[PDB]
RNA sequence: UAGAAGCAGCCAUCCUUUAAAGAGUGCGUAACAGCUCACCCGUCGAGGUCCGGGGCCCCGAAAAUGGACGGGGCUCAAGC
RNA sequence: GAGUCGUCUCGGGCGAGAGCCCAUAUCGACCCCGAGGCUUGCUACCUCGCUGUCGGCUCUUCCCAUCCUGGCCCUGCAGC
């Protein structure tokens, strides 16, 4: 194609929208996310992409500060798979939509989890095999009711900052629940000249002048 | 195409493993054992400059380019063979008769293939071992070409080239090599 | 059984210039060029 | 499956199919083919056209989840056009065409089950469905 | 057509939306489902893949007292 | 016999076409290019102060484009 052809058409797309957010599109599929995507494009934004336009800030710093400058995204922020989401969705709506829509995850065996994995207690709805079996093996009780294979209980397997093994995740599949947790990670959030970060826009600022 | 004119590579070695040169002969020691390579090619200088080895020669040609990077590989194989050893499983399968496959010597026998009262086998070098464990085999040694040579072995003697391929199929294969071989 | 054999021994190419088992990603035996080659096996496959 | 069990097709102008309905069989309700009535009226069209929609048959508790094929655009040209077919070769007749009122109130009820975002997106779907027929 | 639901076959092959999508490349199913590619972004952080002339060298290349480059022998040449 | 290679013998390349479908499991036209000296014929070189014919018999050498035995690959190879 052609540099600062790209850049130019974003910088523009940029002005346009009062919020515009870094997030990773990368983690989900797909049936999921392009509900969602649809949902956005309603609902007055858009998803954006290409291979080399989450840099050459410099350009977009000149065009304004208001938008995504090297001010506080100093760092020229370019992950894999991300994308850019501009809005008009105020960062704490932004932020609390994001929170819910983030699931099912993936299956990818062999990552560190970022949060918590657990078995339930309940019928799986499939019939006698070798998965009575595999829940055996973990120390996981188990009978058969309803003609099914049933969990007699829960128990919780693993913690945060714990891989998923191939093993494990195989019996989390064969379930037919993910073993990871991941979805759409905000790197950051752009809004009129202050960054706003998980932890920004998880305090309030007017509840410690309040009781102070 | 390959932008080269030195043409000079740069091989990167730890300091958990020490490589000396003598002549156009290379010997990698580590922590377990030692495995010496003659690499045979003519008009390419390997020396040891400094912590990493190069491979290189003046004059550039496709030719040297493609050798010169294989060398390079085998250096690094080596080095991931005198830290750890490489292991291959192949899973005895069989069509009727159980097929019983042990290590009697240097040689594996294979015996009890298809009925038969006499051996199938496979040479079992010194650098590998080889265990059987129930119809699990894992071929195991320092070096993967060692164990690439020693587990292809075993899966070529019993194979079936001699009746239908579809229905007789009894024999030792490989399970592992470091994925599934090998499908078109 | 089946797909662990048919695989080792079964799943390469032929060349039906040379009447010999090559490798898969090979067009040729090792040489012999193309005329305008197809499997091996026809009818099942 | 592999008799249609789980698989399960219902007619947009008759009901109760034979061949998937009579193997499945059991009380899911009351009947396989309990579901299967309540699916025929509502996406019922002009067309009695075969709508893939799902059971799940499980004796044992009589439970089952099910979707409901909300009627395809397709299906919809069809009352529209006033042919039950497309074209009666493949590609040697008169796929119709539609006037500009009509394609609109098609795209309105359809809206949701499409991914559109404005309402002018969705008719262009459902008027290039209508060319591509046969 | 029971089913033809990308995938017995025939013809068309259109429209919206994007890490990404072809009325679908192959497997698979009785037909679906399911597995998967082209494709893309991004990491590896480079010069990348091509195609087209020419010179040479290889393949194509099977024969009957031991016959061949005059003979021996010769491969950084004693070759072109 | 030499020369010669139309004729003969044999090979290679291209792949129309049938094999239910699928050119190559198998069979393979049109056309085009070589090899051999084993059929036939052409040559008038060699002998008319003779180089006696064919077939069989007996006795022996050599060659492979190999009928069998050995070792191998495919298949529209279930086994046989």
């Amino acid at each position: 194609e052609w540099k600062k052809k790209e850049v130019e058409e974003l910088a523009n797309l940029i002005k346009s929208y009062p919020v515009v957010a870094l997030v990773d599109v990368s983690s989900m599929p797909a049936y999921p996310l392009s509900q969602m995507r649809r949902l956005i494009r309603e609902n007055n934004g858009l998803l954006r992409v290409s291979r080399n336009t989450l840099i050459e800030l410099a350009i977009k710093k000149v065009a304004q500060e208001l938008g995504k400058p090297e001010l506080e995204k100093l760092i020229n922020y370019i992950e894999g798979g991300a994308g850019i989401l501009v809005t008009t969705m105020n960062p704490f709506k932004l932020y609390k939509f994001l929170q819910q829509n983030r699931q099912p995850a993936p299956a990818k065996p062999g990552a560190k989890v970022p949060k918590d994995v657990v078995i339930p207690a309940g019928p799986t709805s499939l019939a006698p095999g070798p998965i009575v079996g595999q829940m055996q093996a973990m120390g996981i009780p188990a009978r058969i009711e309803r003609g099914k294979v049933t969990i007699q209980k829960d128990t919780v397997v693993l913690k945060a900052g714990e891989e998923i093994t191939p093993e494990l995740a195989n019996i989390l599949n064969a379930l037919g629940i993910q073993p990871l947790e991941v979805g759409l990670d905000l790197l950051a959030v752009y809004e009129d000249g202050i960054i706003y970060t998980p932890d920004v826009l998880a305090i309030d600022e007017s509840e410690y002048i309040n009781m102070l | 195409m390959p932008v080269d004119a030195w043409i000079r590579e740069e091989v990167e070695i730890p300091e958990g493993v020490e490589v000396t040169v003598e002549g156009y002969k290379v010997k990698v020691k580590g922590p377990k054992g030692e495995l010496e390579r003659e690499f045979f090619w003519p008009g390419i200088q390997i020396f040891t400059e400094d912590g990493n080895v190069v491979i290189y020669k003046d004059f550039p040609r496709r030719k040297d380019v493609a050798i010169a990077r294989t060398f390079a590989a085998h250096i690094r194989n080596m080095i991931k063979g005198v830290t750890e050893g490489f292991t291959y499983k192949l899973k005895v399968v069989y069509s009727h008769f159980p097929i019983s496959v042990k290590v009697q010597g240097d040689e594996v026998i294979i015996e009890n293939f298809l009925g038969e009262k006499a051996p199938r086998k496979a040479k079992i070098l010194p650098g590998v071992t080889v265990k059987v464990r129930g119809q699990e085999i894992i071929v195991e040694g320092i070096d993967k070409e060692a164990v690439g040579q020693t587990a292809a072995n075993i899966e070529q003697a019993t194979r079936i080239t001699k009746w239908d391929r579809r229905i007789f199929q009894d024999g030792i294969y490989i399970v592992e090599k470091a994925g599934k071989p090998i499908t078109f | 059984r089946f797909p662990e054999a048919e695989a080792r021994i079964f799943k390469k190419y032929v060349c039906l210039r040379c009447g010999a088992t090559n490798p898969w990603g090979a067009k040729k035996c090792r040489k012999c060029g193309y005329k305008r080659l197809r499997p091996k096996a026809k009818e099942p496959r | 499956m592999p008799k249609q069990v789980v698989e399960v097709l219902v007619e947009g102008g008759k009901a109760t199919p034979g061949p998937p309905l009579g193997p499945a069989i059991g009380p899911l309700g009351l009947n396989v083919k309990q579901v299967v009535d309540k699916i025929n009226e509502a996406t019922k069209d002009f067309a009695g056209m075969q709508v893939p929609v799902k059971i799940i048959v499980d004796p044992v508790t009589k439970q089952f989840e099910i979707e409901v094929g909300v009627p395809p655009t397709s299906q919809l040209i069809k009352k529209e056009l006033g042919l039950e077919k497309g074209s009666g070769e493949p590609k040697h007749n008169i796929v119709g065409n539609l006037t500009m009122e009509q394609v609109i109130k098609i795209a309105k009820m359809k809206k949701d089950q499409m991914l559109a975002l404005t309402l002018k997106a969705a008719a262009k779907e459902v008027i290039g469905t209508a060319l591509s027929m046969g």
